[PDB]
RNA sequence: GCGGGGGGAACCUGGGGAACUGAAACAUCUCAGUACCCAGAGGAGAGGAAAGAGAAAUCGACUCCCUGAGUAGCGGCGAG
RNA sequence: GUGUUGGCUCUUGGUCGCGCCUGCGUAGGAUAGGUGGGAGCCUGUGAACCCCCGCCUCCGGGUGGGGGGGAGGCGCCGGU
RNA sequence: GGGCCUGACUGCGAGGCCUGCAAGCCGAGCAGGGGCGAAAGCCGGGCCUAGUGAACCGGUGGUCCCGUGUGGAAGGGCCA
């Protein structure tokens, strides 16, 4: 609940990966990276609430 | 139970029991006005939307194919061989981002804007605060930026015609001229049906088609049931 | 015996009880309420030949009394 | 002019129906439908020819024994 | 809530179906409620000239009717 | 202190720290896959030793394994 909220990453449909994170600083700003077992590694995205 | 209408003749052809169908449409509508000139129906319909929560706010265009000449001004702003390409296409107004200042001075004869991806930043950010809330600046997927001026201004000429939700969740368009083939107004109010359709924004729940109809401009309006 | 039903017999048992629910919704059931009971009817008449009754029991009753109505 | 009723060690059907102890606490749960109050037919009642089984184009009343797994499973999925 | 627990009745509310009627921050001949068709429309007023009468108001005005008669008016055009 | 960037990667690990239980903890190197240099190579979160919690129960994003004759499905098995 404190500027410490969990969220993970998903990736353009094809898959999602995880991990928590944060909220503090620039908040809501979410794309970041990461490679799902989509294809061999490609973008992912992140984001995903 | 007499009341203020010449139309009354139209009127009395006019018989608000059922609602029919689109062909049966095309013919009726097309014997129904003929007045000063030829008739130039329209279809027109409400959908179970909420456009205040823009989450459904719905607009684009079919292709309902016929040649064209009138409606709906579009700025084709590019450079060049864009100029050429949509200009050619089928355009009411053309330059670039030098059409983009004149607007930001004193000039705007266009209500849709489409900018192809050389001037798309002179236009939106430049004509951002212009065409603003008024439906005068591109967007990425409202027919009105990419690098298709010519193809989209093309349509715009041989045969265009859009949808936009107006505030109480309505759209109008031409789906069919007067002395217009019967069929055909039929197909034409068809293209209608499929890209609204798709339109729909999935934040529809239950009777989402609600009216669809077909009515002139100052003649008959019978609702048509675009199933059959 | 005396009230059971008259057309028929309802006069009887009943074990029961509940606790909470949250099932299909959120998760297990608050179980438990180990409770007993009874369960049952109501009653009323007409008339033979001047001079009559019926007693009886609810339903069981209106059909009935519907029946010997008939004779 | 009939019948019952009144019994009866245990077995028996239904009627109504409990704490312990376990769960090393204990409120679901547990002992259990067990103990006990009852009503009643017997010499034994009980059940007893399928709106059954079960999925093979299969069986064929009901009851009791061995087996079916203590698996299939029921559950503060814990004692059990 | 519902079951025996039947009769007549005064009535008042929400809802959807159709009908009517409404919309004045401001430049805006003008109280434009939108968004569509979109330069033409109409003569059972032979007319916007005049007459009263029905109705809703933010002076105005909008709207619906009865009449009175002698090619007329307005939407266009423009313009805000 | 500056530049560029996500491995604070999935599949995984041989072989050891400690510990009776479960824990927790250390990790070369093989694979897919990228990123910092041109590269000799570092990167499977931080300079390290505390920011932690079984099991049940149930949720959601899968999956597309199971379905109590068969098609599907309530429901449900493993992943995250």
């Amino acid at each position: 609940r404190i500027k410490l909220l969990l969220e993970c990453t998903e990736c353009k449909r094809r898959n999602y990966a995880t991990e928590k994170n944060k909220r503090n600083t620039p908040n809501k700003l979410e794309l970041r990276k990461y490679c799902p077992w989509c294809r061999k590694h490609t973008v992912h995205r992140e984001v995903k609430i | 139970p007499k009341h203020g209408k010449r139309y009354r003749a139209l009127l009395e052809k006019v018989d608000p029991n059922k609602i029919y169908t689109i062909d049966e449409a095309a013919h009726l509508v097309k014997e129904l006005a003929t007045a000063k000139f030829d008739e130039t129906v329209e279809v027109h319909a409400k959908l179970g939307i909420d456009p205040r929560r823009s989450d459904q706010n719905v607009r684009g265009t079919v292709s309902l194919p016929h040649g064209l000449g009138k409606q709906v001004r579009v700025l084709a702003i590019a450079k060049g061989e864009k100029i050429k390409e949509a200009e050619e296409a089928g355009a009411d107004y053309v330059g670039g981002e030098e059409i983009i200042q004149k607007i930001l001075d004193g000039w705007m004869d266009f209500d849709a804007v489409v900018a192809t991806p050389d001037v798309m930043g002179a236009v939106g950010s430049k004509l951002g605060r212009i065409l603003g809330p008024r439906g005068l600046l591109p967007n990425p997927k409202a027919g009105t930026v990419g690098f298709n001026i010519g193809e989209i201004i093309r349509e715009i000429k041989a045969g265009r015609i859009e949808f936009r939700n107006d505030k109480t969740g309505a759209i109008h368009a031409p789906v069919g001229k007067a002395s217009f083939p019967p069929e055909k107004l039929a197909d034409n109010i068809r293209a209608f049906i499929r890209a609204l359709e798709a339109h729909k924004p999935e934040g529809a729940k239950g009777t989402f088609l609600r009216s669809v109809y077909v009515t002139t401009t100052m003649g008959p309006s019978v609702r048509i049931n675009p199933h059959s | 015996m005396k009230e059971g039903i008259h057309p028929k017999l309802v006069p009887a048992r009943i074990i029961c009880g509940c606790g909470n629910v949250i099932e299909t919704y959120s998760t297990k059931p608050e179980i438990y309420v180990e409770v007993c009971s009874k369960c049952h009817p109501f009653y009323t008449g007409q008339q033979r030949f001047v001079d009559t009754e019926g007693r009886v029991e609810r339903f069981q009753r209106r059909y009935g009394d519907s029946y010997r109505k008939g004779r």
